[PDB]
């Protein structure tokens, strides 16, 4: 059973770019669209992405990114100290037939 | 030579103004009409009751669509739109949705027969004129149920959802809809070269 | 305690006609898809009767058309309506409640039927 | 050609109407079944207002126990078809789809009921059958039986315990404008009988010239001779 | 316009079943394939269970295969997840997540989610 | 045709496995669900084992039940007095829709 890898969390000034890697194998991320997942505190996720770059209306500019092979990446940029979140990768398997989920990567606004 | 619910030729039909829309009685089909430079006269609400109590009927021309119910809502004293004034509650059997029906002059037939209701209509740009013009058929409802008392709703800026205004409220824009009771006749239609009604004579009127 | 008694066997004539009936107690027979099963002596359990919940009725080959199984509204008690008998039918009938058609969990006694003069 | 197909106890029920309805496409897995009842299959010239398509997966010996007048486990309990039923009952292995070892509890029968289902009468309620004196008080035990049990198919087993989808066609018929019409072709310029919808007559059918409105369906000269008509299912003048 | 309302949640024991309802509004519901996404507290996402447009289910989780059990009514407009024999690690926010598509399992993204209601099995 | 085939006997002597094996068309037992029943001398049939491999509520363990294609096997660990019984295999015929069990197998301890 091949899981989505995020990093655990993440930390940056804000201006700078935060990169968010969700690391899979070629039956998740290297077959198939991966999508991205935004979260703030108690509070129901909503869609950031999806089609790997493309983004909902009102979805923020300063945060994207595609990647290509095994993994992918979002991009962020003018970090507020409200885009303190939670970011999940979406993926569906082409094998084992369950949408997988990652495990989720905090930001955090110094 | 047709002999049907007609309204009669030169009858006088009443008048009516926004600048109060009771209820009214619905005989034989009606001959509605109005006329206003913009959209305040809206939709219809039908039935014997116009309550939860027995089945009842809306129309309603929204801004993109028009919506045909028949589902007996708790209707208002005071039927209203802004929407969801004028309906409280509930169970729907039969649902229609369409394109929106319509200084300008509308006009209808409503006319329901052998459980089928039939609506007709004539947008016109232009006190009824003088002239002359026939009303294309637009749809025919098949529905079941009993239709005797009719009531109009309008589009005004300033009113409660509760029945608060009683003899005043919001003076919007002059709306002025005209309303006729059809009586069984017989006329004797002509149709001209491509089958467009240009003339009528009434078989009883002198 | 769950059981299921049948009562109704005896002698009788070829040709006679008899009520074999299955009691049914801490069980609902109008519920449980109950089961007539027989073995004649010294030999093997052959499938009779299954009423289904629905109240359909499904019969063997050899005992088909003769027969008839019936479940009663109130009694909590089922029977069997045994018709037109031959050699064939000398057995000892259990009744039997039998979860789907898997498997026949509980078997009552047995009662006796003889066909001879 | 849906990826996936309902449960057997919770059928769904695509609604068909107005659109032209070929029926030779599904003529094609290969169709080990299609019957038809009340309806002669070979050969869709009938107008009706409404096509009722009840999809499911089934299990091959019991695709015979999806026939009017028919008892078991299916036609009782899950799926019961009525004694006048009008439509066809196809059906095709699907062995290579729904046969899959990740898949296992996908497809779910309701074993056990309190009575016979009412013809087209769809239960998803997953109460704790009762069949006993104690109460289940609402967990499964002993004479207290969860109705749902799975089919739990493998690929290995028999070409009568694989899963035979199906599909149940009703064609109804109410005093509505009937829509549902799928292509008859009908010969133009020669003297011909046609029966446009029961008007039945016999004339030559030409290419109309005359400007019906859209709210016309016929065309009378002077007399009320019948001049002109439009086809009920093509809408040709 | 899109409001997907909860019901079913509240303590249960550590061995009764349940039945989560969600709903819908606003929207076309037999033509959008909906989901049941989990989540337990202080944790990421934990995908339970899909359904489509013909009610044919997608797969469970596999920790969750046998137990639960997705159906929905297009006419009620509802999507119900009957959880049997339930434990203590099914205790979670259960959310009735949405689909664009209409077959679940090219890639999709999941539009619309509820508010989500809370299932806790303690003693 | 379709009626399972069953040895007329087995016997072994107790400490000895004994494996009894019915066998039929793969019409009803290839297709359904076999089941065992054990009836003691004098009484009636008492379920033993179900949906081809199960053991009910608590029957003495080492009572085994598999398939094997068109065959089931039943076995038990040793040869005890007590199991002394006629067995009985039955499937649920589909094609002659009818309960179909096995001849019988008259177990003798030696
Ligand atoms: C609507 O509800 C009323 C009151 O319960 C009931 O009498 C009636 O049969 C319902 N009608 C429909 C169309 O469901
Ligand atoms: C209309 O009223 C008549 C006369 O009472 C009654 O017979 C009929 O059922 C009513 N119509 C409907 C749709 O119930
Ligand atoms: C009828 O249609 C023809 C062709 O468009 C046109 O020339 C003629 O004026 C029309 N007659 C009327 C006014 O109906």
């Amino acid at each position: 059973q091949s899981v989505l890898t995020q990093p655990p969390s993440v930390s940056a000034a804000p201006g700078q770019k935060v990169a968010i890697s969700c690391s899979g194998s070629t039956s998740n991320i290297g077959d198939n669209f991966v999508s991205w997942y935004q979260q703030f505190p108690g509070t129901a996720p909503k869609l950031l992405l999806y089609d790997d770059a493309r983004r909902p209306s009102g979805i923020p500019d300063r945060f994207s990114g595609s990647k290509s092979g095994t993994s992918a990446t979002l991009g962020i940029t003018g970090l507020q100290t409200g885009d303190e979140a939670v970011y999940f990768c979406s993926t569906w398997d082409n094998s084992l037939n369950v949408v997988l989920f990652g495990g989720g990567t905090k930001l955090t606004v110094l | 030579s047709t002999q049907d619910l007609f309204l009669p030729f030169f009858s006088n039909v009443t008048w009516f103004h926004v600048i109060d829309n009771p209820v009214l009685p619905f005989n034989d089909g009606v001959y509605f009409a109005s006329i206003e430079k913009s959209n305040i006269i809206r939709g219809w609400i039908f039935g014997t009751t116009l309550d939860s109590k027995t089945q009842s009927l809306l129309i309603v021309n929204n801004a993109t669509n028009v919506v045909i119910k028949v589902c007996e809502f708790q209707f208002c004293n005071d039927p209203f739109l802004d929407f969801r004034v004028y309906s409280s509650a509930n169970n729907c059997t039969f649902e229609y949705v369409s394109q929106p029906f319509l200084k300008n002059l509308r006009e209808f037939v409503f006319k329901n027969i052998d459980g089928y209701f039939k609506i007709y209509s004539k947008h016109t740009p232009i006190d009824l004129p003088q002239g002359f013009s026939a009303l294309e058929p637009l749809v025919d409802l098949p529905i079941g149920i009993n239709i005797t008392r009719f009531q109009t709703l309008l589009a005004l800026h300033r009113s409660y959802l509760t029945p608060g205004d009683s003899s005043s409220g919001w003076t919007a824009g002059a709306a002025a809809y005209y309303v006729g009771y059809l009586q069984p006749r017989t006329f004797l239609l002509k149709y001209n070269e491509n089958g467009t009604i240009t003339d009528a004579v009434d078989c009883a009127l002198d | 305690e769950v059981q299921l008694v049948e009562s109704g066997g005896g002698l009788v004539q070829p040709g006679g006609s008899l009520r074999l009936s299955c009691e049914a107690s801490e069980i609902i027979v109008n519920r449980n898809y109950m089961n007539w099963v027989r073995q004649a002596p010294g030999k093997g359990l052959e499938w009779v009767s299954i009423i289904y919940p629905g109240g359909s009725t499904f019969y063997a080959d050899s005992v088909k058309g003769r027969f008839t199984i019936s479940r009663d509204n109130s009694k909590n008690t089922m029977y069997l309506q045994m018709n037109s008998l031959r050699a064939e039918d000398t057995a000892v009938y259990y009744c039997a409640r039998s979860y789907g058609d898997f498997y026949v969990d509980f078997w009552g006694q047995g009662t006796l039927v003889t066909v001879s003069s | 050609n849906a990826t996936r197909f309902a449960s057997v106890y919770a059928w769904n029920r695509k609604r068909i109407s107005n659109c032209v309805a070929d029926y030779s496409v599904l003529y094609n897995a290969p169709f080990f079944t299609f019957k038809c009842y009340g309806v002669s299959p070979t050969k869709n010239d009938l107008c009706f207002t409404n096509v009722y398509a009840d999809s499911f997966v089934i299990r091959g010996d019991e695709v015979r126990q999806i026939a009017p007048g028919q008892t078991g486990n299916i036609a009782d309990y899950n799926y019961k078809l009525p004694d006048d039923f009008t439509g066809c009952v196809i059906a095709w292995n699907s062995n290579k789809l729904d046969s899959k070892v990740s898949g296992n509890y996908n497809y779910l029968y309701r074993l056990f009921r309190k009575s016979n289902l009412k013809p087209f009468e769809r239960d998803i309620s997953t109460e704790i059958y009762q069949a006993g004196n104690k109460p289940c008080n609402g967990v499964a035990g002993f004479n207290c039986y969860f109705p749902l049990r799975s089919y739990s198919f493998r690929p290995t087993y028999g070409v009568g315990h694989q899963p035979y989808r199906v599909v149940v066609l009703s064609f109804e018929l109410l005093h509505a404008p009937a829509t549902v019409c799928g292509p008859t072709n009908l010969v133009k310029n020669k003297c011909v009988n046609f029966n446009f919808n029961g008007l039945k007559g016999t004339g030559v059918l030409t290419e109309s010239n005359k400007k019906f409105l859209p709210f016309q369906q016929f065309g009378r000269d002077i007399a009320d001779t019948t001049d002109a008509v439009r086809d009920p299912q093509t809408l040709e003048i | 316009e899109v409001q997907l309302v909860e019901s079913g949640g509240g303590l249960v024991q550590p061995g009764r079943s349940l039945t989560l309802s969600c709903g819908a509004s606003g929207f076309t519901f037999e033509d959008y394939a909906m989901h049941w996404v989990r989540q337990a507290p202080g944790k990421g996402l934990e995908w339970v269970s899909g359904i489509d447009w013909n009610s044919g289910v997608i797969g469970y989780a596999d920790s969750v295969k046998g137990r639960f059990i997705i159906s929905r009514d297009n006419a009620k407009n509802s999507l119900y997840l009957h959880m049997r024999s339930l434990t203590a690690e099914d205790t979670a926010l259960y959310y009735c997540a949405k689909d664009v598509y209409s077959e679940s399992g090219s890639g999709s993204y999941y539009d619309y989610w509820g508010q989500g209601t809370l299932v806790t099995v303690s003693s």
